[PDB]
RNA sequence: UGGUUCUAUUUUCUAGGACUGAUUAAUAGGGACGGUCGGGGGCAUCAGUAUUCAAUUGUCAGAGGUGAAAUUCUUGGAUUUAUUGAAGACUAACUACUGCGAAAGCAUUUGCCAAGGACGUUUUCAUUAAUCAAGAACGCCGACUAGGGAUCGGGUGGUGUUUUUUUAAUGACCCACUCGGCACCUUACGAGACUGGGGGGAGUAUGGUCGCAAGGCUGAAACUUAAAGGAAU
């Protein structure tokens, strides 16, 4: 399987059978941007950087807030005027959710990546 | 599959107490190679006996490293080495009695074992290209 | 020499293990005798776990000790000596005394 | 390894020149080591008592076998008993919701030959990796949380009893922890999307089609016909 599927995996079906804490090994920076934005958006609380000198450990501590995480395996690109049309087919609804890109300016979701007028490779979704 | 592999600290220094020389470990280890030890019978018998926890740490670099730039290279790596040199007793075993089906299916599974990281060492190019296995 | 067939099924017990040991020994004289030996797994007393079996490598162990001091206890014996031996059940108490270490 | 010449006391010490230059070290993978572990395999060896057969006695009329019998053996002595030999197998109880093996499978001892796994590791290499069409060898679900008791192999610690001593090393049990197995008892949470085939179960009817089937004493029909048999008596 891939790095951030799996660490996307346990922080998933933890936070289904009802767990505060998830430790995610391995750790990468692309696993940092993916819970920092949705951090930003509010869907995990803090999370802590255990740095062995293997490849560093991750424990995140989730409320209640979030319902799946996911990653888009093809890392194809889209287009700004294309970010609607690909919300409006991966989302659950209109308003409902954050699809999140790898982009010139780094990793952000969909509707800060159209705020500033960027576009990118698809990464994975949150709601 | 088991997990039993041993557990490196997190320190990358020398422990404080290993009041050796960086330069008189490196001179037992080109005398432990030039008498005709493997690297790994070079690492465990530091670590036993003149107590080097790691050659990585308290020396530069490794140890197949320091052999290679101290002159004793070795002519195939000790993984291939170790894993042929199992491969021809079990060869020698069927050639003796030739009822042991076990052991020639336990020579299927060390032959694809061969290939496999003779393979990865052609393509690294360590050992050159047009090399067999007898 | 030999017992009736009703005590040593009457020592067998499962959740242990039977060492058993023979050997082909001349005596003093020139009568060479297959004697045999048999000997069942005990458990300590505080022992709480039911199985009590050795690990083999301790049965290889035993059976060693009991063929080297019961041909130790032939050829150091004619047959009368060794009769006169073997009626007070003595060589067992020779065999327990040299494998309570294992 | 070769060669040139510079300083002060017959031999002391000296200076120079020609045959390398990125990371970890995956609770990924491989390899080494260590004490081991197992009814994993191969060869050799050893034993066991049954069975079958044979030899020798002892004694005499039956022995198997069956629901009963029979084929069979037997006064040229069967069966039973005792001593001994030979053969081919097999490894009883111990034997387990235990172990090992890729599966089929593997149970006597001892030795040799290679192998393998788990554990221990502040050893080594450094991505060498995972899945399977083809080919080769042998022959209530998952991507999923926690537990609980028991057991097998290894390790660490404790500090009591069996052990015991100045010959080597080496046990057994109790307890906690930990890794890995064969199972068992539960929990929480997830879309989990050796080739060929008619159409449900239980029945019911049949002016269709294809079959099979009745009569009526036999002999006995062209013959009112014998003997004998049947039936009822």
């Amino acid at each position: 399987s891939s790095v951030l599927a799996d660490a996307l995996n346990a922080i998933n079906n933890a936070e289904k059978t009802g767990k505060r804490q998830v430790l995610l090994r391995p750790s990468s920076k692309v696993i940092i941007k993916f819970l920092q934005v949705m951090q930003k958006h509010g869907y995990i609380g803090e999370f802590e950087y255990i740095d062995d000198h293997r490849s560093g450990k991750i424990v995140v501590q989730l409320n209640g807030r979030l319902n799946k995480c996911g990653v888009i395996s093809p890392r194809f690109n889209v287009k700004i005027g294309d970010i609607e049309k690909w919300t409006a087919n991966l989302l659950p609804a209109r308003q409902f959710g954050y699809v999140i890109l790898t982009t010139s300016a780094g990793i952000m979701d969909h509707e800060e990546a159209r705020r500033k007028h960027v576009s990118g490779k698809i990464l994975g979704f949150v709601y | 599959k088991g997990i039993s592999s041993s557990a490196i600290p997190y320190s990358r220094n020398a422990p404080a107490w290993f009041k050796l020389s960086s330069e008189s470990v490196i001179e037992q280890i080109v005398k432990y190679a030039r008498k005709g030890l493997t690297p790994s019978q070079i690492g465990v018998l530091l670590r036993d006996a003149h107590g080097v926890t790691q050659a990585r740490v308290i020396t530069g670099n490794k140890i197949m490293r320091i052999l290679k730039s101290n002159g004793l290279a070795p002519e195939i790596p000790e993984d291939l080495y170790y894993l042929i040199k199992k491969a021809v007793s079990v060869r020698k075993h069927l050639e003796r009695n030739r009822k042991d089906k076990d052991a020639k299916f336990r020579l299927i599974l060390i032959e694809s074992r061969i290939h496999r990281l003779a393979r990865y060492y052609r393509t690294v190019a360590v050992l050159p290209p047009n090399w067999k296995y007898e | 020499m030999d017992f009736t067939t009703d005590k040593l099924r009457s020592m067998v017990r499962k959740w242990q293990t039977l060492i058993e040991a023979n050997v082909t020994v001349k005596t003093s004289d020139d009568y060479v005798l297959r004697i045999f030996a048999i000997a069942f797994t005990r458990k300590q007393a505080n022992q709480v776990k039911r199985h009590s079996y050795a690990q083999s490598s301790h049965i290889r162990a035993i059976r060693k000790v009991i063929s080297e001091i019961l041909t130790k206890e032939v050829q150091g014996s004619t047959l009368a000596q060794l009769t006169s031996k073997l009626i007070p059940e003595v060589i067992n108490k020779e065999i327990e005394n040299a494998t309570k270490d294992i």
